[PDB]
């Protein structure tokens, strides 16, 4: 064929350290004072963001 | 006096930062300092600082 | 309700709006 694969850039080799908050990473937002995890859930037809209690 | 973290952000072994909030627990008393609401008769508008939970 | 708070958090499908940008500030030095 004659297709060209344009190679964009998303992250450098130096920025891939696991000791850093990297773009695209996945984390949970724990609340220290209330000791609860931030959550978003479907409640009554509309999604709502809240702090779940356990 | 032990300096202890009133906030959950700071834990034992961390370095204190000016402007934060802490708790002062005497070594022997084991009860944090408390600013009671008992006004002193001698001087008006002055409360009392006592070691208690 | 504006309660003491003026705005409340909510989930929005689109992400190209300027209402979804958040800055992170540190708690220590």
């Amino acid at each position: 064929c004659n297709t060209s694969w344009k190679i964009n850039l998303f992250m450098q080799f130096r920025d891939h350290l696991e000791e850093v908050l990297k773009g695209g990473d996945v984390v949970r937002l724990f609340h220290a004072e209330q000791e609860k995890f931030l959550t978003c859930d479907e409640y009554k037809g509309k999604l709502q963001v809240f702090l779940r209690t356990t | 006096l032990f300096i202890q973290p009133f906030w959950k952000l700071r834990s034992n072994g961390d370095n204190v930062v000016v402007g934060d909030k802490v708790i002062l627990n005497p070594v022997n008393a084991g009860q944090p300092l408390h600013a009671s609401n008992y006004e002193l008769s001698d001087n008006a508008g002055c409360k009392e600082v006592n070691s208690v939970n | 309700s504006y309660e003491k708070i003026k705005y409340c958090l909510v989930a929005v499908p689109h992400g190209n709006d300027i209402a979804s940008l958040f800055e992170l500030d540190p708690t220590t030095l």
